């Protein structure tokens, strides 16, 4: 699935009062049991990067965000190989789990999908 | 809706054609001649270009210096160019300096000295021109392209001619050339901008009335070329940019497929990495090339002559290890003109061309060039309404039929210049002119 | 060009009889106003990038369906954005300009990937001509800042997204925008601009940081790609006589395979060199330049001496014939400038944005031999001569040698 | 140093009590004599390449067995080739110099693969310091040719094998060669040089093409690698008082973590900038320079104003204390210059080749406050000031501002 | 064998009057029957080039010599694949068969062999 799809569907849910009342608590629990925060990751660190679109989005990250992401990946890799969890300041707090990459990939995808549409335009 | 092109004739058979524009203050008047290098044989090849030099070297009345002064005093400029099938001599001036400019043009064309001293002087100037075109890579590529495509035929000859001829051109053969070719029935006096047609016709009666008529007056733009699939490789590892042209035999001015070929050309289109908009063009080849950095530029062309043409593409690239990809993807986009194109690409290209054919004519010189070209190739100026109708008549299925007989599995003429080690041999290039999947 | 006003924006249009319209937005945002070096060039290259209503990609695909073309350039005085299209497609192009001025996104990735690389290729292409470089270097010496700022973005001074965003906040404002329509019905344009540009900020007039100051000197740009030399004379009081003088001194041939009868043209005999006199009026100061290019530094040096001699000789005495020749060449130059769409737009742009009435080509003044010789005399006796050498600079002349 | 003559070659040697000798060949072949830009740098880099009796490789392997070292450099006046070795190894080093002067092969491959790349790295290392660049640019403006020629080979002006071979034919000749031996027994050196350099051509004295001419002006070198500014004043009549003035004005601190009590040092207070006054005597002309480097163009500008003021203030008055401090700092500078083997060689080299008798540090003249103030007054009121700006040149001062 | 050895041995033979009297005529016949001149080659064009030493020598050729060598190789390759011989001006005449490469390879090898010797020096 494209990030675009995921973001659009999520926004439909967040609009509907009933839907949000059910989904938002479930999603928060899911994220807690997922346990990626216990390795010091942010959610966006987990997104598959081996695609032209994602490689382009990563190149557009501000250098600072890019350097910090590298450190989080290396740190998580070190926790993984040691079979340890993050402690203290290494644990990602909910307020630190920011969607730093989502705006970049949404722009990359917006252009790519517009290109696909316009490649199929028919003069009327 | 542009003002109507007025056309009159003289008794000798000189055509006068004019398009007035009361919004401008300048006027381009000139003489378009249905004659060029193609009219030479092998012995006097280079004569037409030689004459162009001597036309500005002085006449029976005005010396070279007086000529210079007369034009300086007029305020505008004179210009000339000789091609394979067409010679042009024009004058851009102020509105009220038009009678002076017509008089000067009539003088240099009819009453040029061609003095042995001036022939001898230019013979060195022209010799130096042989070793300086070498820098104009596009021109080098296209001159070799004609030489190979029309191997040993008049269209295959260069305009400058061989070194040997330059040393042996006499005033006799110069005079003979311009007497045989520069006849009234082959000439068009053109005015664009701030010109009155009736005034221009009077000036023609005053200055161009004693022009010879040819013995057998054929219509304007009257011509057998036998295309040779072939290649010229001018490898130069010291150049950073490779220049490659690939062409097939194209269409003449009066072909029934003239507009079909223009639409096909617009489907591939042009590309230039230095232009900001080029990365967003609709053309499939443009997308492939820009995304993969395969080229600095490409330019599709459809060049027409009286009885043949060349249709193809000119590529420039610094990507010396992916020349193979560039050529591969180019020829696969040509394949799709035969196999895949539908109303989607065709209607898009027609939209783009309906405007493009009108946009091109944006100054008095461009308008004069358009009137002069059309009168000397078709015998008439084609109105925008007629052009709009001919474009509208092109269907996807005309394009497919045209590409299937003109491009698909056909011989190409190929010229490569520069670091072209990565350009494969003739067979592998020509094998991309078809698709085994189709 | 009937000058009018539509919702605070100055609109000049001239109807014609052609299927082709040119619509130009002229912005008071040229390099003399550049906050940061090269920012005017970058802003020019940022036109028709992503806007909020329409992406760069969508714009280009739709432009191709109209068969329209886009032309942009930067001067010392203006940014000019010109579209060329079929007459009937006018509303689309007005709306596209409105989107650019009101709603350009200005994204960091556009600057890094699209705008800055195109700006860099633009400059490298221009610099391939050493005469361009020489004349640019001469403005830099003569004015230092303002008119002396580089027109083009260079690598040594990087323009940031914040620089361009700030400059655009000033420039893209009712006070700095003029709309020029060639072959556009004037009443129709006013109606469209009045609806499309209504919500554009009013802003304030952009100004040159500091007064124009004149300086003499030398620039020695060492290149390996050709040789040129400019001899410039800064003018404190720009006068129209310098146009006549530029065309008189001349330099290019009016005829194929010739030298020309102009004094500067006759200075190049026996050499493969070319020469061009130009005069640049900038309202509050001017520049009279003579640029010489060639492959031989020795020949350039030879022509340079004859060129300054020619100017001195003109200061002595002009003939009536020569004065008439200057009037004719100057009237012609004025006419063709008003015809060429790029220059046309900026001429009327100046009239609208500043208040300098255009001199119609048919109203170009005839200067007597007295007035021309007096003009050349002032220049030969200038206290602040500028010389910019490009190429093998060790072999090109110096100011004190000339 | 006992000056003598051995087979037409001037030999100066001073015996000492140390195990280490320094033998230097000083050649009248510095860049003021260069025939082509950069040849004297290339010739310097061609020393100890392949000779007919001994390859470059063999020389280096044998030098290592003696534990000797090789030092070469180029100035505006000389090429200096210096070897440092154990005293007893003298005959080997004399013979090695003889091989270089008489039988250097000068092969195209050495130029392409060995000499030119080393010359290029040498220059790039020097230019890492913007102050080097500024002072080089200042000489170029001030003298144009001769002393104004670049010392170092640059990419824009390629030196060919024929250029270097021709220059070497002139330079490597008894008339242009001086031998200087530090801690070498003078009688032993004369005997060895007399046998080894006997078959060297006599040749003729190399001369500067053209007389030294002085010019004022500006150079503006755009680098992205730091900022510097030189304020130079050409001197038509070189006088020893300018050494005293250079030391007085000073600029570097004479103690760690401090600013210094010199007028130019006190001009840097509140800034991370450094400053250095220098005087260059070239016999027939001189250059007095003040170079300022720093990371801030604004701070450099600030110091540059204070620096010019300091010079003017000096032209007004110097106290007796200040004149004595100048004598002390100047005597010291002289002493350490005569000690450093690198500068020592060129000092005696100038006495041997030209004839300018050296001034012993103990004989350095004491200048009264009157003589110092007069020297500074003559500089503040010079008609030909040179200013070379390096770095963000748009933000550095101009000559007319100073 | 190194070019050095070949050149040295040849020089020993050329020195000896008796030896040269026998060898020079044989060598000239050998070269005639070899027939490399009939493909427009010079003798030095045939020397094995795929060694560090020879690659260095080829890089040191003057550009003109280098360009001409390339043409001779391409021309000979074309004769080879066509099973044709050179005719007319394409045939290498004895006076054109110059040792253009020998000086370069002799210098390369001189240094290489000196390096080998000096790598084995013993301080006495």
């Amino acid at each position: 699935a494209s990030i675009t799809s995921v973001v659009k569907t999520s926004e439909l849910i967040l609009k509907s009062p009933l839907l949000s009342k059910i989904v938002v608590p479930l999603a928060k629990t899911y994220v807690k049991f997922s346990g990626y925060r216990q390795l010091g990751f942010k959610m966006n660190d987990l997104i598959i990067e081996e695609t032209p679109n994602m490689q382009l989005a990563l190149r557009r990250l501000p250098p600072t965000e890019s350097y910090d992401r590298v450190y989080r990946l290396i740190r998580a890799t070190q926790f993984s190989l040691s079979h340890k969890l993050a402690t203290g300041n290494d644990i990602t707090k909910p307020e630190e789990d920011d969607h730093y990459l989502i705006p970049y990939i949404l722009d990359v995808e917006a252009e790519a999908f517009e290109k696909d549409a316009l490649d199929n335009l028919e003069v009327v | 809706v542009s003002p109507k092109t007025r056309t009159s004739n003289l008794k000798n058979g000189l055509t006068i054609a004019s398009e007035s524009n009361p919004l401008v203050q300048t006027a381009t008047v000139g003489v378009w001649i249905d004659a060029g290098s193609r009219n030479e044989n092998a012995y006097n090849n280079g004569t037409a270009h030689f004459f162009e030099h001597l036309a500005f070297k002085g006449t029976d009345k005005r010396s070279q210096h007086q000529l210079e002064l007369d034009i300086e005093n007029m305020g505008g400029h004179l210009n000339a160019y000789t091609s394979r099938e067409s010679t042009v001599y024009y004058a851009k001036s102020f509105k009220d300096d038009v009678p002076k400019s017509v008089e000067i043009l009539a003088d240099i064309l009819q009453h040029s000295k061609l003095a042995e001293s001036a022939i001898d002087r230019e013979r060195e100037v022209i010799t130096r021109e042989l070793e300086e075109v070498n820098k104009q890579y596009e021109e080098v590529v296209f001159d070799h392209l004609h030489a190979t495509a029309f191997m040993n035929q008049p269209l295959g000859r260069t305009i400058l001619g061989p070194r040997e001829n330059i040393q042996t051109i006499t005033n006799t053969e110069l005079r003979k050339f311009i007497t045989e070719n520069y006849t009234a029935d082959r000439m068009v006096l053109v005015g664009a901008g701030a010109v009155d047609h009736d005034a221009l016709v009077e000036l023609a009666e005053k200055y161009f009335s004693h022009l010879p008529s040819s013995q057998s007056p054929v219509p304007l733009g009257t011509p057998i070329p036998n295309f040779v699939g072939s290649e010229v490789r001018l490898r130069d590892d010291t150049m950073p940019v490779a220049h490659i042209a690939i062409a097939v035999e194209g269409v003449s001015w009066t072909s029934e497929d003239y507009y079909t070929a223009l639409v096909a050309q617009a489907i591939i289109g042009n590309y230039d990495r230095a232009v900001g908009t080029s990365r967003h063009q609709g053309s499939r080849l443009s997308n492939i090339v820009s995304e993969n950095n395969l080229a600095n530029s490409f330019q599709s062309f459809s060049t027409s002559y009286s009885d043949t043409g060349l249709w193809g593409i000119y590529l420039t690239s610094e990507n010396t290890t992916q020349i193979d990809d560039l050529v591969h993807f180019t020829l696969k986009e040509w394949n799709r003109l035969s196999t895949s194109v539908s109303n989607l690409q065709v209607e898009r290209a027609k939209s783009q061309l309906k405007a493009g054919l009108l946009l091109s004519l944006d100054g008095t010189t461009y308008v004069a060039e358009d009137i002069g070209r059309q009168l000397t190739t078709l015998g008439r100026r084609v109105t925008p309404a007629e052009v709009e109708a001919k474009l509208e008549a092109v269907t996807e299925h005309d394009v497919r039929a045209w590409a299937q007989k003109t491009l698909y599995d056909k011989d190409i003429a190929l010229v490569g210049l520069g670091p072209i080690e990565g350009l494969y041999d003739y067979n592998r290039i020509r094998n991309d002119m078809s698709m085994m999947r189709w | 060009f009937s000058t009018a006003e539509a919702a605070g924006v100055k609109v000049a249009a001239q109807d014609g009889q052609s299927p082709i319209s040119d619509l130009s937005v002229v912005l008071r945002g040229g390099s003399r106003y550049a906050t940061v070096p090269g920012v005017s060039h970058i802003l020019e290259k940022f036109a028709f990038q992503n806007t909020v209503p329409k992406s760069a990609l969508r714009f280009v695909r739709e432009l191709e369906l109209f068969g329209g073309k886009l032309y942009t350039h930067t001067t010392r005085e203006h940014i000019v954005l010109r579209t060329q299209f079929l007459k009937q497609d006018l509303p689309y192009f007005v709306d596209a300009f409105a989107n650019v001025l009101k709603e350009t996104k200005f994204q960091q990735f556009e600057l890094t990937e699209r705008v800055a690389p195109v700006a860099e290729l633009d400059l490298l292409k221009r610099e391939s001509d050493p005469a361009f470089t020489a004349l640019e270097a001469a403005h830099e010496v003569a004015f230092r800042t303002g008119l002396g700022n580089s027109v083009y973005a260079q690598g040594y001074s990087p323009v940031t997204l914040e620089d361009v965003k700030e400059f655009a906040r000033q420039v893209y404002a009712k006070q700095n925008v003029a709309v020029v329509g060639n072959n556009v019905v004037p009443a129709d344009l006013q109606q469209l601009v009045g609806t499309a540009f209504a919500d554009l900020q009013e802003g304030s007039k952009v100004t040159q940081a500091g007064t124009t100051t004149l300086h003499g000197g030398e620039a020695r740009v060492r290149t390996s790609t050709g040789n040129a030399l400019t001899i410039a004379l800064p003018i404190a009081e720009p006068k129209p006589v310098y146009h006549a003088l530029a065309s008189f001194l001349g330099g290019p041939a009016s005829m194929p395979w010739s030298v020309g009868a102009s004094p500067l043209a006759q200075a190049t005999v026996g050499t493969h060199t070319s020469v061009k006199a130009t005069y640049h009026n900038y309202g509050d100061a001017g520049l009279f330049a003579i640029t010489i290019k060639g492959d031989s530094p020795a020949e350039i040096s030879q022509v340079a001496h004859k060129a300054v001699q020619a100017l001195k000789d003109t200061g002595a005495e002009v003939t009536e014939e020569q004065a008439a020749r200057a009037y004719a060449k100057s009237k012609f130059a004025a006419a063709e400038a008003f015809e060429n769409p790029d220059s046309s737009a900026s001429v009327i742009g100046m009239e609208l944005l500043s208040g300098v009435s255009r001199i119609a080509p048919e109203n170009v003044q005839k200067f007597t031999p007295a007035e021309l010789s007096e003009a050349a005399a002032q220049l030969s006796a200038s206290a602040k001569p500028v010389v910019a050498a490009v190429g093998q600079v060790h072999a090109l002349p110096f100011a004190d040698e000339l």
